[PDB]
């Protein structure tokens, strides 16, 4: 199923672009998983942090990044591309709040980005950018909201959203939960994320072994649960 | 084979080969290390004379960023001479921009995103140099990142580039390099680099020092020339 | 397709073709009696490392206490084709050194020479 | 025409440009849209169905305004659809700045189509693989018209692109009268993508808008569902 | 194979062989052997000749007052980066009012070499340059290979069979700093008379003697000049 | 693999006199305490010690609410360790046969059951835990 591929502006027989489509299996090359789940007025954001030797400096191996006041990105895929993603966001933000008089609503800002990433499925100029981004935000009128957009520029609003090598069971696992609906305050939700990064990989989640991400609608900061916090929460889980 | 003659193009399992040939020949390079101390980083690189007739200290691997920061390229040279000018623009360009000194932090982010957007376009080929950045601040400590080709850039305690990586880390790994101050350091990333290079491959060689910290008062400039004399002692003392 | 869901005879031999990219089969291929069960094995188990190791190293003479965990993690992503090459690397190292394996410190290298040298 | 499919500016030995074609492909494989142009005005219909629960189904909108006189639906690659809308509110503000009347739909197409010409006269440019159709009430007659990445603007008055069309079209000439009006032409637009649309037509599964003599406006959730209610 | 027809594709085993084949550029050309002392910077180039009866190529060419360049390789593109050392010295002497640094010169022509090495549109510079100049710090020999790589060489011989040349210089080099100008140099043309096939012998017309010193400029010894240098040679064994 | 033999050793006895007097409380609670310092430090056969002492003070101690309570919240414990999970299992059901009391047995049967339910290491004690409900 190669196809005419070699070139991203080159359409198979089938309507189908190849080379866009090698994209998204890039996307897991980074071996990650992150997961992002939306509660009644909270999105929490759990990622792998697989830190392969005791000489890396624990606090730059991070996959999550903080695009602006409001609004928190995890990366999964291609640290490299992830990175120019995050940094082309952040202008793009910059842009929006500097171009209409206020913050960039977390809804335009996958658009604006996944604008950026379809234009360069056309014109074959730019490789595409191997790399998802989930944007979570406390959205005024919106309540939190969490958006996930791929190499191919397709951007939707998610309930839950997890990309990365284990995505299929990741969304199985909560399109399980996310069913039996249920009261889902800001600790169900942060439990709920832990959860499903858990099941999927099968492990038991040292207190440093994953980045959690956490946006309320009581304070619509971004924020990284600390190490203590994520213990915490991982205790209550097993209680 | 198809999909490894262009580096924009993403073979059917998802990978940019174009990026994994160049850091798969940094592997082809000259060791180049990088500990940093409790108030600082220290760099390294075994320096291999390919002839007797390359005056002492040319084609040197050691390059100065700017005022603070350090660079240690390990690879082809050329390309890392390229990747240093760079980056001295870039950080020019802040001084004047910015009013101070480019945080270690920011000139890697700028200049790792400079690295990977060559990695993007096939009228351009990745960087085949893979280097460590080192510096030392009173409001930022000691920092140490190593921008591998594919543009991808976290710090490091202490890592090695080049042929022996992994040989060079297992003997930094068992290094207490958070407290002991790089006075001494320099003495134990020399021992370092001696225990790595096979004497019966490669043939001669020399070795080329820097260090950023406290010691040098914020500077990157090269170890004095009398401290590293002993160092080199230190090392060939440890022969058994 | 057609030997597999054909006239002839459909026999009582089962077939259990396995591959490594699973999104490239055709959707006939995945079906019913036509090839059913998409079984994923992923790189050995985190706890399997163990298993694989103790139905793969005991064999090897090796009196030595194993601090199986450090091979463990000193083995990440390790392609278990690896893994049994581990303890197979280890006893030539033990073949060269002495002839019984009594120390960890031969996984360690062993763990490296099925890494850096089987990459 | 076998070694002359993939550059789209090489004539093929039949004179057949096939990469246009291909990208029709990709249009004919798509979501789909059906529309109908009911004397009263122009009905559009579409499944906005997601792959999983997980999904907000009021996070993107298929059925779309340009003005407040004229409204898109598209049956292919998605992101290409945004940026084929994007320079359609901008072509459709383009005309008001200077001419200062709501653009006629006849033209907006004329340069929404010509829009996608551009991209298929060199090579390093793919087609835009999303079929579009314009619904809008100019000059007090309905209209429906279907631009396509070909560059190529129909006059439809009833039509369906995405998976199963040609068994939409066939439903259409059966169930359409020229002489309907816009409440009895949702019910047939709904039945339309019935043909097709494999599961329960959910009100967050199905995003219908009509273009009626005051103007287009996506279906609120409800009203449909007042809709789907009535047809089931 | 298939990956050696552009300086922009990595080869598997990680090498670009466009620049490999670049590098095979200089040793196409007629050796030059380059060797400085602790007081002059002395480079010997061996001319060669089309025809019996036309004149032979000039090999060491004028950079500046205080730099000169010794090219091996191709004859449009040594011309190409001579004259940007030309223009980007002029500029120096006439911006900082100084003479530019050999050090700093052949850091730009690095700069501009290595461009072509990795933006599809241009060949590598097929020119193996030994910059020698004589700056403030002392005199100085750079060697410039086409893959943008130049080392500081306390004497080096590039060109056609040239391996003789350095051979005679790695075995002479400690000598090499203590060293008058005429010995410096009949050590030079002896390198060069190593590269020569036993049948030829340096004659004044295929050698050119380029000599700068502490108060001495580049000066272009040919035809009757080389003489004096030539004069005083010692006749090779045989 | 911090390992804590002598304070489990040393700690046991005193927890053990107190308990037999009806505080309970102070002893089982301290008890824990530790459990959570050997636990996070891989001390399988200490917190065995430990897992196991705690569901014996209570069984010499009479206190059914504290042992159908305690099962539970000690064996849903974060990262519990698998064999001193199951030493507590074995030596519970060891307890089980010596309970007579249906009602308690009743609730014994069910919150060993639980415990085990679904778990590898403990699936023939849930067997036979599962069969005694059943002869029960």
């Amino acid at each position: 199923s190669a196809g005419f591929d070699r070139h991203i502006t080159i359409f198979s027989p089938e309507g189908r672009l190849y080379q866009v489509e090698y994209a998204f299996k890039a996307i897991n090359q980074g071996g990650l998983t992150s997961v992002a789940v939306r509660g009644k007025d909270c999105a929490v954001i759990v990622t792998q942090k697989k830190v392969p030797d005791k000489l890396l400096d624990s606090s730059t191996v991070t996959h999550l990044f903080k695009i602006t006041e409001n609004i928190g990105c995890v990366m999964t895929g291609m640290t490299a591309d992830s990175r120019s993603q995050v940094q082309r966001a952040r202008y793009e933000a910059a842009n929006w709040k500097y171009k209409y008089g206020y913050e960039i609503p977390v809804d335009m800002l996958c658009k604006r980005i996944a604008d950026i990433s379809q234009v360069y499925t056309q014109n074959a100029e730019m490789r595409p950018l191997g790399c998802c981004m989930i944007l979570i935000g406390i959205d005024e009128e919106q309540g939190p909201q969490v958006y996930k957009c791929d190499p191919a520029g397709y951007y939707c609003g998610f309930k839950a959203t997890a990309a990365g090598v284990k995505q299929t069971e990741s969304t199985s696992f909560l399109e399980k939960k996310v069913k039996k609906k249920f009261d889902w305050t800001f600790e169900q939700t942060v439990e709920t994320a832990i959860t499903c990064l858990s099941t999927v990989l099968s492990i038991d989640f040292k207190p440093s072994e994953i980045e959690v991400g956490v946006v309320t609608v009581e304070n619509p900061k971004f924020r990284i649960l600390t190490e203590a916090e994520i213990d915490a929460h991982l205790v209550a889980l097993a209680e | 084979t198809g999909y490894d003659l262009s580096a924009s193009t993403f073979s059917p399992d998802g990978r940019v080969f174009q990026v994994e040939y160049a850091m798969k020949a940094v592997e082809n390079s000259s060791t180049a290390i990088g500990i940093r101390c409790k108030d600082g980083v220290v760099f390294g690189v075994e320096k291999l004379v390919l002839s007797k007739l390359y005056e002492e200290g040319s084609n040197k691997r050691l390059f100065n960023v700017d005022r603070h920061v350090g660079m240690a390229v390990a690879g082809l040279l050329a390309d890392a001479r390229s990747l240093a000018d760079i980056a001295r623009e870039e950080a020019s360009n802040f001084r004047s921009n910015f009013g101070y000194n480019i945080p270690l932090k920011h000139l890697a982010d700028r200049v790792a995103m400079y690295v990977h957007a060559y990695t993007l376009y096939s009228a351009v080929r990745p960087f085949g140099c893979s280097f460590m950045l080192g510096s030392y601040s009173v409001n930022d400590g000691a920092q140490l990142y190593m921008i591998d080709p594919s543009g991808v850039s976290y710090g490091y305690w202490g890592c090695a580039i080049g042929k022996a990586r992994q040989a060079a880390k297992t003997e930094i790994e068992k290094l207490q390099m958070k407290e002991m101050t790089c006075r001494d350091i320099v003495k134990e990333v020399a021992k370092i680099i001696y225990i790595v290079h096979d004497e019966v491959k490669d043939k001669a060689f020399e070795l080329e020092l820097s260090w950023v910290g406290e010691l040098t008062n914020g500077r990157h400039e090269i170890v004095p020339k009398d401290i590293r004399e002993e160092a080199e002692k230190y090392a060939k003392e440890s022969l058994k | 397709l057609n030997q597999m869901d054909g006239f002839d005879t459909l026999h009582r031999v089962k077939m259990i073709m396995a591959t490594n990219r699973p999104d490239t089969l055709d959707p006939a291929l995945l079906r019913p009696g036509r090839l059913d069960r998409k079984i994923h094995i992923d790189l050995p188990n985190e706890q399997a490392r163990l298993d694989i190791l103790k139905i793969h190293a005991g064999p090897i003479t090796k009196h030595g206490e194993i601090d199986y965990e450090a091979i463990v993690k000193l083995s990440d992503g390790f392609n278990g084709a690896d893994l049994r090459n581990v303890c197979t690397e280890a006893g030539m190292f033990a073949i060269r050194a002495d002839h019984d394996f009594v120390v960890q410190e031969d996984f360690m290298k062993a763990v490296r020479k099925v890494a850096d040298s089987k990459k | 025409e076998r070694g002359y499919s993939f550059s789209l500016t090489t004539f093929s030995p039949s004179g057949k440009l096939v990469q246009i074609e291909y990208a029709l492909a990709a249009v004919a494989g798509g979501a789909p849209s059906v529309g109908i142009k009911a004397a009263n005005g122009v009905v559009l219909a579409t499944e906005k169905k997601q792959k999983s629960i997980l999904y907000d189904e009021r996070s993107v909108h298929k059925v779309e305004p340009i003005t407040k006189h004229i409204g898109l639906v598209y049956s292919g690659m998605g992101p290409d659809y945004r940026v084929l809308v994007h320079r359609a509110r901008k072509l459709a503000q383009q005309y008001y700045l200077v001419y200062q009347e709501p653009i006629p739909t006849a033209q907006l197409v004329q340069r929404v189509a010509s829009v996608m010409q551009e991209y298929t006269q060199s090579g390093g440019v793919r087609p835009f693989g999303v079929s579009l159709l314009i619904c809008g009430w100019n000059e007090g007659r309905p209209y429906l018209f279907q631009s396509d990445p070909s560059g190529a603007y129909f006059a439809w008055k009833a039509t369906a692109m995405g998976k199963n069309y040609v068994n939409g079209k066939t439903f259409l000439e059966k169930r359409y009268n020229e002489d309907l009006e816009l409440e009895d032409a949702i019910h047939t637009a709904i039945l339309t993508l019935k043909e097709s649309f494999e599961g329960q037509m959910t009100e967050d599964n199905i995003e219908v808008g009509i273009c009626n003599e005051a103007g287009f406006r996506r279906l609120t959730p409800t009203e449909v569902k007042d809709y789907l209610a009535a047809i089931a | 194979n298939q990956y050696d027809n552009d300086v922009t594709v990595w080869s598997p085993q990680g090498r670009i062989h466009q620049i490999e084949y670049a590098m095979e550029a200089v040793k196409q050309g007629s050796a030059t052997v380059g060797l400085k002392s602790k007081t002059h910077a002395v480079l010997v180039a061996l001319k060669r000749a089309q025809s019996e009866l036309a004149a032979h190529q000039k090999k060491i060419l004028h950079v500046d007052n205080h730099i000169g360049i010794s090219i091996a390789g191709l004859t449009a593109d040594a011309r190409l980066l001579c004259n940007f050392m030309r223009q980007e010295c002029l500029d120096s002497r006439f911006v900082f009012d100084r003479p530019l640094p050999v050090s700093r010169l052949v850091s730009l022509i690095g700069s501009k070499t290595q461009i072509p090495t990795q933006r599809y549109g241009r060949r590598p510079y097929g020119v193996g340059l030994l910059i020698a100049g004589y700056d403030d710090m002392g005199p100085h020999i750079f060697q410039t290979c086409p893959s943008a790589n130049y080392f500081d060489c306390r004497a080096m011989s590039i060109g056609a069979r040239s391996q003789s040349a350095r051979t005679y210089l790695e075995r002479h080099m400690s000598e090499f700093m203590e060293c008058n100008l005429n010995e410096l140099v009949k050590h030079g043309l002896r390198a060069l008379r190593e590269t020569l096939p036993a049948e030829q012998d340096l004659t004044t017309k295929n050698v050119s003697i380029g000599i700068v010193g502490k108060d001495l400029e580049f000066t272009i010894y040919d035809d009757d000049d080389v003489s004096p240098f030539l004069e005083g040679l010692e006749e090779r064994p045989q | 693999e911090v390992d804590y033999s002598a304070t489990v050793d040393q700690r046991l006895p005193e927890c053990a006199k107190l308990a037999k007097e009806g505080r309970l409380q102070e002893v089982i609670e301290t008890l824990l305490s530790l459990e959570k310092q050997t636990r996070t430090a891989s001390d399988m056969v200490s917190t065995s010690r430990i897992l196991v002492a705690v569901v014996k003070m209570c069984y010499e101690a009479k206190e059914w609410d504290l042992l159908n309570e305690n099962i539970m919240l000690l064996s849903k414990r974060r990262s519990q360790l698998k064999q001193a999970v199951a030493k507590m299992v074995q030596q519970c059901c060891t307890y089980v046969e010596e309970i007579t009391d249906l009602p308690i047995k009743l609730r014994l049967i069910d919150t060993l059951r639980m415990v085990t339910e679904g778990k590898i290491y403990v699936e023939i004690e849930r067997a036979r835990l599962t069969k005694t409900l059943a002869t029960i």
